[PDB]
Order: structure tokens, then C-alpha cells, then sequence
């Protein structure tokens, strides 16, 4: 809240009902967002790259999934 | 001669290697000192 | 009492072979403050740097414009967009970005900063795609 210069958790904003211009909203990552993807050791220039996020909605998956041809960037 | 009261406790640990007394200044060729890789991701160094 | 976990010891073994009377005044020496520089803008016909924006410079322009659109809201895009990144990118592509690229090539000891101010709206735009 720029008007208060404070950060509010989302449980206590029932009275807000709206956001004012100048507010900063911290929203969940969605498909299409850019993410930095890095393998250690970061030896080459391609060791850190930006990928378009594809959020996997299956709660049973906890890995980072990438195309196999992408592994040549990270030597992974 | 027969006393052990101030026996040097270092000589109690019998030598394990040959040149234990030689201070060597060459760095260990297997250390990860100059490789800034995290401990958990040390599996990324594994072969295949 | 076996302590163990010693703090070791650290050794440095090398040498850094870095190859009128006088007294103490307080004004001749010192002066940590640097002399204020004067900005010399090279004339538009004497500029010898590339007239095409580098990917670095184009990215910096877009990022700066997108942040300023995050704090402000004014733009010149007829086609409205929902993201400041898109607005700044299209402003760069449509050649209506309100930013100038100052390329500094000198620091003269006389306190003279020689720069070339380049207009992104008249410059070539890299791929960025």
C-alpha cells in the first residue's frame, strides 16, 4: 500500500475490495512468465538462461521439467 | 626413564603415513575451493 | 578435553612487485571531492558511434521506460496494453520513447565529460525478438 508504505497479507484486505493505482501486487507465477534456469557449476555463457514458465498443475510433480534438447545449454 | 606422567601424548599416536613431518605447500588437486558449487548440488558433478 | 574443529591457519606467500621542499598544507593536498565536470555534447554531425542501438542499450531503454510506466501511467500508444513491458517495448518499436541514450566517451582531466547523445527514435532497433 503506497498510501501506508506497508505490505499487507491477503487475509486482511476484506475492507479494500479494490486496489488503488500505485499499489504493488505480488501475484503467483503463471504460465508464460520468464524464469532464470541455472545449473551449477555455471561454466559456460549458456549456463544461465531464461525460459518461459509452464506451470504444472499436477500436485504430484515436484521436478523442473525441460525439453531434452535444452540440456546442451547447461551440460545437464 | 620409567615415568609416563609427562609422556608426550603425540608419540602415543603412532605414525600413519610416511612423510607426515613434511609441510607441503602445493594445493590439493581435488579440492572444490575455487569451484563455487553448492554442497547439495554436488550430484551435478557425478558422471554417467 | 578434546576440542577438535580447529580454525586452521592461513599463509600468504607472494610479493607484489608493483612497478622543492614540502610540508603539510590542507588545501594543496587532500580534496577528496572531485571537481564538478562539464558536459560536452558532441555535435550530431561529429558522432562516430553506431546509429543502431545495441541489444544492451535497447533492453536498458525498454526496462527504464517500463519501470517509469510502473510508477507513472502516461504513454503515447494508441493501442492500449495491460503490461508496462509491452507498452515500453511497443514505444521503442514505434519510435516514441521519451528517453535519450547518452554514450560517454571521455573523462578529460580538465573536468570535461564528452558524450554523444543519441535519439532512440531516430536509431536502428536490434532484433530483440
Amino acid at each position: 500500500k503506497q498510501i501506508t508504505q506497508s505490505v499487507h497479507d491477503i487475509e486482511g484486505l476484506k475492507q479494500d475490495f479494490r486496489l488503488e493505482v500505485g499499489d504493488i501486487l505480488y501475484r503467483d507465477v503463471v504460465t508464460g512468465d520468464v524464469a532464470f534456469f541455472n545449473r551449477q557449476p555455471s561454466l559456460e555463457r549458456s549456463s544461465i538462461g531464461v525460459h518461459r514458465i509452464v506451470v504444472l498443475e499436477n500436485p504430484k510433480i515436484s521436478t523442473f521439467q525441460m525439453n531434452v534438447s535444452a540440456c546442451a545449454w547447461y551440460n545437464a | 626413564g620409567e615415568d609416563s606422567s609427562m609422556d608426550d601424548i603425540s608419540a602415543y599416536s603412532s605414525p600413519g603415513l610416511f612423510g607426515e613431518d613434511i609441510i607441503d605447500r602445493l594445493d590439493d588437486p581435488f579440492s572444490i575451493e575455487d569451484v563455487d558449487i553448492s554442497l547439495d548440488v554436488l550430484d551435478n558433478l557425478a558422471p554417467q | 578435553l578434546i576440542m577438535d574443529d580447529l580454525v586452521e591457519e592461513y599463509v600468504e606467500t607472494e610479493e607484489e612487485n608493483l612497478v622543492e621542499i614540502v610540508e603539510s598544507p590542507s588545501i594543496c593536498e587532500g580534496f577528496v571531492q572531485a571537481s564538478s565536470q562539464t558536459l560536452v555534447i558532441i555535435p550530431d554531425n561529429e558522432r562516430i558511434t553506431s546509429n543502431v542501438l545495441t541489444t544492451f542499450e535497447a533492453t536498458r531503454l525498454v526496462a527504464v521506460r517500463a519501470q517509469q510506466l510502473a510508477i507513472n501511467g502516461s504513454t503515447m500508444l494508441k493501442k492500449k496494453y495491460s503490461s508496462p513491458i509491452d507498452i515500453a517495448k511497443q514505444e521503442l518499436f514505434n519510435r516514441k520513447i521519451p528517453l535519450l541514450v547518452m554514450r560517454c566517451i571521455k573523462v578529460t582531466p580538465e573536468g570535461q565529460k564528452i558524450v554523444e547523445i543519441w535519439n532512440p527514435r531516430e536509431m536502428g532497433i536490434p532484433l530483440l525478438d
